Parts: structure tokens; sequence; C-alpha cells
């Protein structure tokens, strides 16, 4: 019988690169991914 | 799977003391606690507040009662919450709902 | 004073084995497990038994399924307690409900 397991994952923890500037549209020579990394990591509810 | 929230029941929103009082009632339909009350213009008994007449609100129900309940107790004093008190559907304006218990010892917050 | 009692479920009647087979499922509505089923005439599909088509019983559901469940399992053999099997309201004649599994490895008890 099918069952569901919903741990309670808030949508802020399932971010997707959807949008016109995900990572490839940005120039690799000019862009710094660490800003995206920390922007995603700020809502982590703990040290990653 | 199932998600039931364990929330505290908080009828009072202020430290002001609340006091109970007994009175005759003319309740017409089954009504749970935290029901607004009013006096019948003719029989002078207690019934559920219409939500229409201005200033007719007098008190809030203490314990649920039926039609056969000749005597009922209700809060004559205290402050309650705008959300934990059930209301007649007639009282639609938020301002009217807030100020329905004006001029007495029953207050809303 | 909730008198919920306590009764164990023993769908098996005797030591006969409750062998299970799996076939495509096309039940139109949501039904729980342990429901009787019949074979369709149009597309040899499987739906829960109507309770009116005589001798139509073929299988007895094992796991609860629904419309999206394209395939389902069902017991093949054994003895099931009449009080322990739910039935469609269509069949009311007790003898016919008992004999609904005549000639099959499924038997009533």
């Amino acid at each position: 019988d099918p069952v569901e397991v919903d741990m309670g994952r808030s949508e802020e923890n399932n971010i997707t690169q959807s949008g016109g500037t995900e990572w490839s549209k940005r120039d690799k020579s000019t862009y710094d991914p660490t800003d995206d990394i920390e922007a995603y990591a700020l809502n982590a509810s703990g040290v990653v | 799977t199932s998600k039931e929230t364990f929330t505290h029941y908080q009828p009072q929103g202020n430290s002001d003391p609340a006091h109970t009082a007994t009175a005759p009632g003319g309740l017409s339909a089954k009504a749970p606690a935290m029901t607004p009350l009013m006096l019948d213009t003719s029989s002078r008994k207690l019934v559920a507040w219409d939500g229409t007449t201005d200033g007719a609100a007098v008190g809030i129900l203490a314990v649920a009662a039926d039609q056969t309940s000749t005597t009922l107790t209700f809060y004559k004093s205290g402050t309650f919450r705008y959300e934990d008190v059930l209301w007649p559907e007639a009282a639609s304006d938020e301002t009217k709902k807030r100020t329905a218990f004006a001029g007495t010892a029953i207050s809303i917050v």
C-alpha cells in the first residue's frame, strides 16, 4: 500500500536554479559562485 | 503522515480578572462556550447575540448549554481574543465585532 | 464512555493457505482491501464485485487500492469468515452471499 513520509521540508530548503541567470548564463571569468553558495546556505538552520 | 498541532487554548489575552455570573436564559439553539449573549427585548431572558443589534451584546458564554438550561453562567468581566470567540455570522464588520462589547467589563483584543 | 471494545481480526477461517496472485486493477472508485472482485466482460478487466452478477466473484482483495493502482494482488485460496468480509449492499440473500465463491479455492465460513 502506498504511504507518504513528509519530513517537513520547507520550500526554502529545496531551492532550484530556475530563472534566467541560473549559473551558466553568468560568465565564469567574471562571476563568483560563492555568493550564490552563501545565499543558499543562509537559511540552513545550522552550520553546514 | 498526519500533522496535528498541539496548541494551547488561550481565551484570555489580558491579565485583567474574569468573573462568572449566573442568569436566566432563553437560548433557542445549541451554543458552545465563548458565544456572545443578548437580552430578549420582551422576555428579558438571555439568548445568543444576533450579531445585528448595536449595543445588545452583554456577555460571553462560560459553559455550553441547551434550550432546557434555565440558568446559565457567563463571563461578566475580562478580556478575550478576537479569534478564540465564536461569533454569529451576522456580525461582519471587523470594527463592529471588536467594539460590540464596548462600555462593559468584557473587552476584546 | 467510549466502548471501543477490542476484537482481533482473523480473516482466515482455518489452516487453508491464503495464496495471493496479482492481476491488473481497474477499480472505478476508492475501495479498501478485502473487497470482493469480479471479472469484466468488455476488456477482461478487474473491478470490485457488484453484488448482483451471479457467480461473478473471482478474487478477494489483499491490499487497499484505488483508481491510480493499475495492478493489485488478491488472495487465491482459503476460508474467510463471513463477518470478517465486507460485502456490497447489492447482495442481501445470505445463502447467495455465502455461495458467491462456489467452485473456487475461496470459501466462506
